């Protein structure tokens, strides 16, 4: 829902 | 409007520098932020057994200040993630991180995380107070009450590293009275503190039904799901088992249903038809016919989302001469009634519900310290600012004022620090 990115 | 800036000289936290080389599965952490025009890009989580976590310098809530000698204060989310993804395997990235601005913080709590946090510094100063001849409770109260719970957990770990003795055991021997109760409660996590109180309410063959009703009726799905896991790890027994062992009848059914924490999450769109039907069922099961259909009340009041039930109770006034609270007092009595009344209060206005419980614990002779301590500890990082607002709006004076006149000593000081001043 909240903009999240696996880095 | 959270704090934001794009000049590193205007940041208040502490600065750390790490140098991570990308592995096969990336750098091993999650980035959040960069949605609203002024959102800081923060470390959402770590991936243990990964490059960032095994370095140990990176922690959650950190803010990315610079990536490989290029400032990212103000860059959008897609810009900083393409930087990390353009890196090849084996290449190293230099991250500048700021620690002081938090994430996942409720804007309605009264005790905020310390900006210039230092776990080893507070652990040393507390050790001093414990061995001080006389116990500097002042120091211990000034420190712990001005730290967040997660910060207090780091104090206990730092205290265990430098003393080989747990902070909970050391503070349990040097403190006494209600002050000992408050500090030991602040040292526990929200899940650990609630799980301990629940077991305490069921100790012996009797039951402290009030403490059980308060915690079960006021906790959300996420909080209850974590309590069930922690309670099973602490006492080797599922919480539902000890509830069945200390409750019976429809009261047992309601507490078991609520404790499951499987209430439906709030839906995106409002179901006006189900709002009307749930109100009809609550009226047809209670006031309309003689007797009471308690299972139908338990089903609706436990399974439906909180915003839905708020509109249900308002639509209930269209069918019934009495509102939901007055309907409960007439239809049911005893433990089942007290649990239903507590549940409806938590749905309609939970901060108001805790305000009344605080006033009830102090209005008469003496003080129900068990209820007063639990609320001031569990709601300190949740909705303490809202409870203080509803309190002064209803009772004229401030909650700080009532705690002042009903508690004394350092025990008063500790509770006043958790309040946050007089409104
Ligand atoms: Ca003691
Ligand atoms: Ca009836
Ligand atoms: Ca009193
Ligand atoms: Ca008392």
């Amino acid at each position: 829902t909240r903009r999240e990115t696996e880095v | 409007k959270p704090f934001f800036t794009r000049n590193p000289s205007e940041l208040k936290g502490k600065f750390i520098h790490t140098k991570l080389r990308k592995s096969s599965r990336g750098f091993g952490f999650t980035v959040v932020g960069g949605d609203e025009p002024d959102e800081f890009l923060q470390i959402k989580s770590l991936v243990l057994d990964g490059p960032a976590a095994l370095d140990g310098k990176m922690e959650t809530g950190d803010v990315i200040v610079s990536v490989n000698d290029t400032c990212v204060l103000g860059h959008t989310h897609a810009q900083v993630v393409k930087i990390f993804q353009s890196i090849p395997i084996g290449a190293s990235v230099d991250l500048e991180l700021c620690r002081g601005y938090p994430l996942g913080s409720s804007a309605y709590g009264s005790v905020k995380a310390y900006t210039n946090f230092d776990a080893e510094r507070d652990a040393l100063n507390i050790e001093t107070a414990i061995k001080t001849k006389g116990v500097d409770e002042v120091t211990i109260v000034n420190i712990l009450t001005n730290r967040s719970n997660e910060q207090r957990q780091d104090i206990a770990f730092a205290y265990q590293r430098r003393t080989k003795k747990e902070l909970a055991s050391a503070l349990k021997s040097a403190l006494s009275g209600h002050l000992e109760t408050v500090i030991l409660g602040l040292l526990k996590t929200p899940a650990q503190y609630d799980a301990s109180e629940l077991k305490a309410s069921m100790k012996g063959l009797g039951t402290d039904e009030d403490s059980l009703i308060e915690i079960i009726c006021s906790r959300t799905n996420q909080e209850l799901q974590e309590i069930n896991r922690v309670y099973k790890e602490m006492y080797k027994t599922d919480l539902e088992k000890d509830i069945i062992s200390d409750t019976s009848g429809d009261f047992r059914k309601l507490m078991v249903a609520l404790a499951k924490g499987r209430r439906a999450e709030d839906g995106s769109v409002i179901d006006y038809e189900l709002i009307d039907q749930d109100a009809r069922d609550l009226y047809d099961a209670g006031v309309k016919r003689k007797g009471t259909d308690v299972p139908k009340w338990i089903s609706i009041m436990t399974e439906r989302s909180v915003p839905h039930l708020q509109k249900v109770f308002d639509r209930y006034k269209s069918y019934s001469p009495y509102d939901m609270l007055e309907s409960i007092r007439k239809e049911v009595k005893g433990d089942l009634e007290n649990a239903f009344l507590n549940l409806v209060q938590c749905i309609q206005n939970k901060p108001l519900y805790f305000a009344d419980r605080l006033y009830d614990s102090m209005k008469g002779k003496g003080t129900r310290d068990k209820v007063l301590i639990r609320i001031m500890v569990s709601r300190s990082e949740v909705d303490m600012l809202k409870i203080r607002s509803e309190f002064k709006r209803k009772y004229g004076k401030s909650l700080y004022y009532y705690i002042q006149q009903d508690t004394k000593g350092d025990y008063q000081k500790a509770l006043l620090y958790l309040c946050g001043g007089d409104d």
